[PDB]
RNA sequence: GGCCGCUCCAGAAGAGGGCCCCCUUGCCCGUUAUCGGGGGCUAGGCUCGAUGUCGGCC
């Protein structure tokens, strides 16, 4: 009696092209529920998107893609889908399958009672590209109670995600690495950023290294002060 | 002609114990039709509270949900740590089925003034045509602060972007970036960089700066 | 004046339609689907009624 969605499908494509997800259901009958698409957008909120009752054939869909959306289900697989067509950029976000149990006692369907872990579709026009990797280098000017920073600015790179070590993982404590922000360009830039005692500068080696899968990257950067 | 739902505030700090409300205001009746749900970071929702009030099957009981016309709040007798999270409405009433923006309860601590860097762009970056200029705010409570850029005393707008840090798993701060992007022809029109810093933490704003080229 | 009627005029004429609110769906109901009852409005703009300030007949 185990409940689960587990979405599928979701992707990297161009704006104007086409993505088809797909939600299997274990643990109930398709048929004894109505199942929904809901979408969040990086840091944005919930936003529903279609939704089908199997036994009846019923969709409806947001407005904002009607026409380009068609949900359906496949009882004998016990799985949703969404046919996701003329994509763009404003349609990038993780997509969750739901499910509302029904009822027949019941009049009406309820809340959103099951939700799957969630697909990711981005949508850009931009070219795969490894980032270029900058240091944040620590200045004498710049020492504050016996503590430096220092980072590295990782910067112009599609798509998501990086990940920043320091030191190949051997230095942990006080380092921040940002959430990455959408640049107009449609490439994406962080910094990660660490803080250590300023003595150390001269007898310690600073490195960051950026992994960057998508576009086959590992890059080692040493992050030195510079002299007057 | 759809029902919006309102959800205010954007953000809370609590302490584990205290009793937490988060309110949510439809934009009309939407009689008890209305569902509380719970997020956290990388995860899917889970539904807590369907028709205004009643609990869904394997909530824990300091949960509940009450109406008053068409504002409705869940409440949280006694935070534990598990319930620092994200909470969603979404009225049912009418379709299509609409939620708030949500609320995020944080973990409230003592207040951490932010240590301020500023970080003149790489020669590296230099010579391939642009400057990125960046002030770090480092381990700070609360999340407000104003971060403002000024170059040769001229108030910088429309030419950064700040990005923030989750509240740190070990000391409940914040730190954030601002960066600011200028092309290596405007950096070079000008000498003096300056990100400056308002926080409850900092008795007045504080200053870091540099001179391009020294 | 009388009878017949709405095919044109009048709005002097009330139902349909639409909006909002209360009741945790609350006589009975309810399309795998949000009702019912009550309350607050919208009139001459469409339909269907009704009417005469209308038309026909005598
Ligand atoms: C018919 C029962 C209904 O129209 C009359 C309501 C009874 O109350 C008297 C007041 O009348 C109104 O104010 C109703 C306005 C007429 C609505 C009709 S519906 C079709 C047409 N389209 C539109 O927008 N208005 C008119």
């Amino acid at each position: 009696s185990e409940v689960q969605l587990v979405e599928s499908g979701g992707g990297l494509v161009q704006p104007g092209g086409s993505l088809r997800l797909s939600c299997a259901a274990s643990g109930f009958s398709l048929s004894s529920s109505s199942m929904h698409w809901v979408r969040q957008a990086p840091g944005k909120g919930l936003e529903w998107v279609a939704s089908i009752s199997p036994y009846s054939g019923s969709t409806s869909y947001a407005d904002s893609v009607k026409g380009r959306f068609t949900i359906s289900a496949d009882t004998s697989k016990n799985t949703a889908y969404l046919q996701m067509n003329s994509l763009r950029a404003e349609d990038t976000a993780v997509y969750y399958c739901a499910r509302t149990k029904y009822h027949y006692k019941n009049y009406y369907w309820w809340a959103l009672d099951y939700w799957g872990q969630g697909t990711l579709v981005t949508v850009s026009s931009a070219s795969t590209k490894g980032p270029s990797v900058f240091p944040l280098a620590p200045s004498s000017k710049s020492t504050s109670g016996g503590t430096a920073a220092l980072g590295c600015l990782v910067k112009d790179y599609f798509p998501e995600p990086v990940t920043v070590s320091w030191n190949s993982g051997a230095l942990t404590s006080g380092v921040h690495t940002f959430p990455a922000v959408l640049q107009s360009s449609g490439l994406y830039s962080l910094s990660s950023v660490v803080t250590v005692p300023s003595s150390s500068l001269g007898t310690q080696t600073y490195i960051c290294n950026v992994n960057h899968k998508p576009s086959n990257t590992k890059v080692d950067k040493k992050v030195e002060p510079k002299s007057c | 002609s759809d029902i919006q739902m309102t959800q205010s505030p954007s953000s809370l700090s609590a302490s584990v114990g205290d009793r937490v409300t988060i309110t949510c205001r439809a934009s009309q009746s939407v009689y008890y039709s209305v569902a509380w749900y719970q997020q956290k970071p990388g995860k899917a929702p889970k539904l807590l509270i369907y028709s205004a009030s009643y609990l869904y099957s394997g909530v824990p009981s300091r949960f509940s949900g009450s109406r008053s016309g068409t504002d409705f709040t869940l409440t949280i007798s006694s935070l534990q740590p598990e319930d620092f999270a994200t909470y969603y409405c979404q009225q049912y009433r009418r379709r299509p089925i609409t939620f708030g923006q949500g609320t995020k309860v944080e973990i409230k601590r003592t207040v951490a003034a932010p240590s301020v860097f500023i970080f003149p762009p790489s020669d590296e970056q230099l010579k391939s045509g642009t400057a990125s200029v960046v002030c770090l705010l480092n381990n700070f409570y609360p999340r407000e602060a104003k971060v403002q850029w000024k170059v040769d005393n001229a108030l910088q707008s429309g030419n950064s972007q700040e990005s923030v840090t989750e509240q740190d798993s070990k000391d409940s701060t914040y730190s954030l970036s601002s960066t600011l992007t200028l092309s290596k022809a405007d950096y070079e029109k000008h000498k003096v960089y300056a990100c400056e810093v308002t926080h409850q933490g900092l008795s007045s704003p504080v200053t870091k700066s540099f001179n391009r080229g020294e």
